[PDB]
């Protein structure tokens, strides 16, 4: 009935066709890493971090893109798929500026953790980094692009959810650098969600620049007002005050993301 | 014959190429369509 | 067999060296558009029957068995049209072979779009050609105009019911855009960024339609292999590797050339029969490179015993790319050479993948630190080790092709680096 | 220069750019070259055609192309930035770009360039005060066999020596484009010691047909 | 990831700065288990029943 | 994108007055039963625990996201409208 026997370390998960390898491994409870992949954005292999050895093929495969075929066994904790992650994070953490006690996404970093969980401990990098020329996108979004990792999770947002087509990638190699070729102001509704969607703290919130740090907070789940959608929210507090207004995932309401007025 | 016989490409110019694409917009047959005027 | 002569009757690249009038009326004398009317009508499955039985493998840097590749779209009615694309982007440092096939015999390259076109089943073909190759392309459209004006293309292809056109897309100066998919995305008017490979180009490709990205050679030989052979072409070369090849020779050699001997010949001959011996003799010939750039060294410990197959050079820990031989000599800076090969890829990586934005530029900074000798030796067993972090961890085979030159430099020429770690270390 | 814009008076989106009348009649053949949809596939040639009308594509041409094709303007900036054959600073008139990969460097394509900076007096990327020349250290150009190389905006001088430029650039400054092609005797890329491969009157039509 | 790096190793390198920023904020995520380390302090069997 | 801080059934309580200390600026309180997380593994085990201790529950059910058909190739369509740009 349009199902595929798929294996995950010997499990017997049945999945519909057109499913990705992640979706085959989320039904078990295995969260393969990711920077390029957002569940609600188009697919592009740019991080190359979700790799898995696919049981008696020689070459690891980008799990975000691959449709699982038939009877394959994913080995997510192999001796190979860990060399395929300890060697990627080596690179993401090579030209990267050690601005963690500046980076507003300190504890909210999907790149500190994955390094601290699946990456290595030491740098064999001793050469010299690069620095990128920062933009002035506006009074909401605060670009520090020395630390962008080119995951294209911000152009696939401004072209498929907002309908803008502005934040292109300009160049090749390391000299490639996300953002407008010119001085333009990405001032739209749903412009504050590039903050929440950039896992790196390259572009973050300018008002909530340095008022807090995420472990400091207390998070209470409430609702939006001020538009009649009744969108769901996580109001985060710091000792009897308000510091952010984040979204909750709820499927009927917005989908996962909120406007700029209510944050 | 021991003489190179492709010397005519010496006296070419910037518009040599595209002027022939223009002349080759008459011999051609009409191209398909996605229905859309563009992917927007 | 100690083959390698290839009497000039069997040359499938006549006019290559310039003479005998590349134009029509000069390619008609050499045999082109001769029986192409019934090449088509006899069947698409018949043509591939004379590509499979010929053993015509790839001719780019991959070497895939053709016939199987074009049969990936011999489909029934999908609904979309079907296109063909042709990597005239030469690219690598050594691959002038297509700078001499576009002019000096364009009509052969226009055939295979039309012969191979019905073979896979198509509506038209896009000859993506390099941005700097201008005069090359003008020779094409002057040859493609003559093809339309002769009744050979357009609504009655050589007097038949097969409608077809040949379009010439023009690049803008890149090497990655010759890849199987950046090609396809560059034609679509975007960044030349390759694709991942569950959407194979034979199922969704250029303009969302299925394709067969061929090499210039792989189509230029299609017309005059199916009228003139299919088993003839098999007898030359070995069993899996059967054919000829536009060998291409350059660097520290008296007469660097383009020649097409019979494929799989001993490499000793290609610098002695043709392109007379390297400048100085045989104390020299240090560091031959059989492929263009994306293939590791072969240090003259093997070079006399070499057999230029695809699969024989595997045993030499190398591979045949586009058959663009580079040859160094004993009086060089071998690190300075390969340091530029990585500089060639730092200026050229599209910047998409993670271990190619900053794996190639990571190694540029290291090999550059080996030229001066301002590294130490314990990086060398790492600089290797990073090179295998890139191989299967990239979309296109550049990360393969950007580590393989480096693995060829450590596998043999380790102590020459160690020598320079010391010379620097002699300072203080 | 830097993959980013700084809206100078001469590089602002109010400069005079507008295609010639015949060029508008030429952009249409480029869009009939690609299907009804996907007319945004013409961003590569059309954006050269702007560069051919005038070199050094200004910001006003990187937008106008979008206006002619209805593409977003940003998708045009991603192209020119990605490619090297497109220019985005002002240049001279002849654009003398040199290969310096191995098999051209290996054959001393530094001497072709060291004997060029002295004949010119221009380091690499800057230009004459007369603004005719731009030396560029480019990577590879296809004709790697013909040992060193340059490229005067379109043409291929190759297999040449330091003494071979000195009649060339003297004929660029007050002369014509001096005979593109390899020096040293070989016509196109022959073995430069007499032919070795064909040497014979190539076979005629139908030679060896397998009974079709 | 269990013992933070040198105070100078976390100023050239990145990873050492990240693990420094996690060791001294969160910790290092021991696995679930339980032990009893009985140690002879001068009083005696000083014990710790971690869970 | 981390979803393992889910998978439990914490039993947080309402918040109350947090007055700023007149001396210092510190947020001070009187309700100690405010920083009061308690991790469970099932909903059937939580309401059985708060009914017991006299507390008044207010449940909010699980929110799992849908599974969503996501093809890398729909970005490269002839007919469709998902034909992406920027590769
Ligand atoms: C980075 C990269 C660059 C490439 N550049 C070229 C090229 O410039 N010309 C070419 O013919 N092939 C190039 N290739 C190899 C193509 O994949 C190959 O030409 C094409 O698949 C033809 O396949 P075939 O051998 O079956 O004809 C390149 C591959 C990579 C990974
Ligand atoms: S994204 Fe920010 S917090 Fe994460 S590693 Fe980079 S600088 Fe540190
Ligand atoms: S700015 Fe953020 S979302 Fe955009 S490419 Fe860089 S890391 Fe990815
Ligand atoms: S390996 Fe390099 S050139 Fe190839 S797709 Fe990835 S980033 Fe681009
Ligand atoms: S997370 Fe899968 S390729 Fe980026
Ligand atoms: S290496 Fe110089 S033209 Fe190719």
């Amino acid at each position: 009935s349009n199902l595929i026997e798929v294996f995950v370390d010997g499990q017997s998960v049945m999945v519909e066709p057109g499913t990705t390898v992640l979706q085959a491994c989320e039904k078990v409870g295995m969260q393969i890493p990711r920077f390029c992949y957002h569940e609600r954005l188009s697919v592009a292999g740019n991080c190359r971090m979700c790799l898995v050895e696919i049981e008696k093929a020689p070459k690891v495969v980008a799990a975000c893109a691959m449709p699982v075929m038939k009877g394959w066994n994913i080995l997510t904790n192999s001796e190979k798929s860990k060399k395929a992650r300890e060697g990627v994070m080596e690179f993401l953490l090579a030209n990267h500026p050690l601005d963690c006690p500046i980076c507003d996404q300190g504890g909210e970093c999907d790149l500190q953790d994955q390094s601290m969980m699946f990456g290595s401990d030491r740098s064999r990098f001793l050469e010299g980094k690069r620095a990128v020329e920062d933009k002035n996108i506006g009074p909401l979004v605060k670009t520090i692009m020395t630390r962008c990792i080119q995951c294209t999770r911000c152009i696939r947002f401004a072209s498929e959810i907002a309908g803008v087509d502005d934040l292109g990638t300009t160049g090749r190699g390391n000299d490639m650098q996300v953002g407008t070729y010119i001085e333009k102001m990405f001032m739209s509704e749903l412009s504050g969600n590039v903050i929440d969607i950039c896992p790196v703290g390259a572009l973050t919130s300018k008002p909530y620049a340095f008022t807090a740090r995420p472990w400091e907070t207390r998070k209470t789940e409430s609702i939006d007002v001020m538009d009649a959608v009744g969108s769901n929210i996580v109001v985060s507090t710091r000792t009897g005050e308000v510091m952010r207004i984040l979204p909750r995932m709820h499927e009927d309401i917005n989908e996962e993301w909120i406007s700029d007025k209510t944050r | 014959t021991t003489t190179y016989k492709n010397l005519q490409h010496h006296d070419y110019n910037t518009y040599t190429f595209l002027d022939l694409n223009l002349d080759l917009s008459k011999f051609r047959l009409p191209q398909p369509s996605s229905g859309r005027e563009s992917p927007r | 067999t100690s083959f390698g002569s290839l009497k000039d009757e069997d040359r499938i690249f006549t006019n290559l060296y310039g003479r005998h009038d590349w134009r029509l009326k000069g390619a008609l004398r050499r045999g082109d558009w001769y029986k192409t009317k019934e090449i088509l009508l006899k069947g698409p499955d018949w043509i591939l029957g004379e590509m499979k039985t010929s053993g015509l493998r790839g001719r780019g840097g991959a070497g895939f068995p053709t016939g199987l590749k074009w049969s990936f779209m011999n489909k029934p009615s999908d609904g979309r049209p079907k296109y063909l694309v042709v990597n005239a982007d030469e690219g690598e440092p050594g691959t002038c072979k297509d700078r001499e096939i576009m002019r000096h015999d364009p009509h052969k390259l226009v055939e295979g779009c039309l012969v191979g076109g019905r073979a896979m089943g198509a509506r038209a073909a896009y000859i993506y050609i390099r941005g700097e190759f201008y005069n090359e392309a003008s020779n094409l459209q002057v040859a493609i105009r003559e093809a339309y004006e002769a009744g050979l293309i357009g609504k009655n292809a050589c007097g038949s019911d097969y409608d077809f056109d040949v379009f010439v897309v023009r690049g803008a100066g890149a090497y990655i855009c010759g890849e199987e998919t950046a090609l396809i995305e560059s034609i679509e008017g975007k960044q030349g960024k390759p694709r991942l490979k569950p959407p194979f180009p034979a199922d969704v490709g250029v303009f969302g339609c299925p394709t067969t990205v061929a090499n210039v050679e792989t189509v230029a030989v299609s017309p005059t292999i199916c009228r003139r052979g299919g088993t003839w072409f098999a007898g030359f070369g070995r069993e899996r590797n059967s054919g000829t090849k536009l060998f291409n020779i350059s660097g520290h050699v008296n007469h660097p050339c383009t020649v097409e001997e019979e494929m799989s010949v001993p490499l000793k001959e290609l610098i002695e029969k043709h392109a007379g011996g390297v400048t100085g003799g045989w104390d020299n010939l240090l560091a031959v490179i059989p492929g263009g750039s994306s293939t590791p060294l072969i240090p003259k410990s093997v070079c006399e015993t070499v057999l230029m197959d695809f699969d024989a050079l595997v045993q030499a820990q190398t591979g045949l790319g586009t058959a663009a031989v580079i040859v160094m000599d004993r009086s060089t800076d071998i690190v300075k050479a390969i340091a530029r090969l990585i500089e060639f890829y730092k200026h050229e990586s599209c910047g998409q993948c993670t271990p190619c934005r900053e794996g190639v530029d990571w190694m540029n900074k290291v090999m550059a630190r080996f030229v001066k000798g301002d590294a130490r030796p314990a990086e060398i067993d790492s600089l290797w080790e990073i090179s295998k972090q890139i191989e299967g961890h990239t979309i296109c085979a550049l990360g393969d092709g950007a580590a393989w030159p480096v693995q060829g430099l450590i596998r043999h020429f380790r102590p020459e680096l160690e020598d320079r770690m010391q010379r620097f270390a002699q300072q203080h | 220069a830097l993959f980013v814009h700084r809206d100078t008076p001469e590089n602002n989106p109010d400069t005079p750019f507008d295609f010639t009348p015949e060029n508008y009649k030429r952009i249409e053949a480029i869009v009939k070259n690609y299907p009804e949809g996907h007319q945004a596939a013409a961003v590569l040639p059309v954006l050269d055609l702007a560069q051919r009308q005038n070199g050094w594509l200004p910001i006003s041409a990187m937008n106008k192309v979008a206006e002619v094709l209805q593409v977003p303007p940003m998708r045009v900036y991603e192209v020119a930035t990605f490619y090297t054959m497109y220019n985005r600073k002002p240049v001279g008139k002849y654009h003398i770009q040199v290969c310096t990969t191995t098999p051209c460097m290996l054959r001393d394509s530094d001497s072709i360039l060291e004997t060029l900076q002295r004949k010119l007096g221009i380091k690499v990327g800057e230009t004459t005060p007369d603004k005719l020349f731009t030396l560029i250290e480019v990577e590879c150009l296809g004709a790697c066999v013909n040992a060193p190389m340059v490229q005067i905006n379109d043409n291929y001088y190759e297999d040449l020596t330091p003494k071979d430029i000195e009649e060339i650039i003297d004929e660029l400054k007050a002369g014509k484009v001096p005979k593109p092609g390899p020096r040293s005797g070989r016509f196109c890329c022959e073995p430069a010691g007499g032919l070795t491969s064909l040497t014979e009157p190539p076979k005629g039509p139908g030679f060896g047909v397998q009974a079709g | 990831k269990v013992s933070p790096p040198k105070r100078a190793e976390m100023k050239t390198s990145m990873e050492s700065l990240i693990h420094h920023f996690k060791l001294y904020t969160e910790g290092y995520q021991v696995p679930p288990g339980a032990t009893y380390t009985a140690i002879e302090a001068p009083k005696g069997e000083f014990g710790v029943y971690l869970v | 994108s981390g979803v393992n801080n889910t998978k439990k059934w914490k039993m947080e309580f309402d918040t109350r007055e947090r007055w700023e200390n007149p001396l210092m600026g510190w947020a001070s309180t009187a309700d100690p039963l405010s920083n009061m997380v308690l991790t469970f593994s099932a909903k059937e085990d939580a309401i059985a625990f708060a009914e017991k201790n006299g507390w008044s529950y207010d449940v909010e059910e699980k929110k799992v996201p849908k599974p969503k058909s996501k093809s890398y190739g729909a970005n490269f369509s002839w007919n469709k409208r998902t034909r992406v740009s920027t590769k």
